[PDB]
Formats: C-alpha cells, sequence, structure tokens
C-alpha cells in the first residue's frame, strides 16, 4: 500500500456567456 | 513552542461583499476585486464543508 494524499485534484466547471444574456419566460 | 512569542497569523476566512460593506471606510479597492477567479473551488488550500 502506499500514502495517498487525499487531494482529488478536480476540474473546476467551465464558464457560459451566453445564458445569463437571455430572459426567460414561462410557460 | 509559544504562542506569545509569534512574529505572525495568517487565516482564511469565507467572506462575502455585504459583510465588506458594513464598514465602508475600513476597507479599500473593493471595485477591483474579481470574485470568480478567488472561489472555493479554485482555492484547493481552503478547507471547507460548502458544496
Amino acid at each position: 500500500t502506499f500514502f495517498w494524499l487525499k487531494k482529488a485534484i478536480i476540474t473546476a466547471r467551465k464558464e457560459q456567456y451566453f445564458m445569463p444574456l437571455a430572459s426567460v419566460t414561462n410557460m | 513552542g509559544d504562542i506569545n512569542k509569534a512574529m505572525f497569523a495568517i487565516v482564511s476566512f469565507e467572506t462575502c461583499k455585504a459583510d465588506l460593506l458594513k464598514e465602508k471606510d475600513r476597507y479599500h479597492n473593493l471595485n477591483k476585486i474579481d470574485w470568480q477567479s478567488s472561489a472555493p473551488v479554485n482555492e484547493p488550500d481552503h478547507a471547507t464543508t460548502t458544496p
């Protein structure tokens, strides 16, 4: 067995630019 | 081995803009700060229970 660092290298969430522009109309 | 003899101490905490605006005189340069780059997901050193 080995000594795992327990940090979980993860990749964050990519940004979104068009969606905040759009207004939402409920159905 | 003595907490009194320590020269410095550093702490990292989670704060929001309203907290800084509570005392407007005390803080400066608020408009230049960017909130996206400094986030708990982006900073791995900070350990917290926030999703």
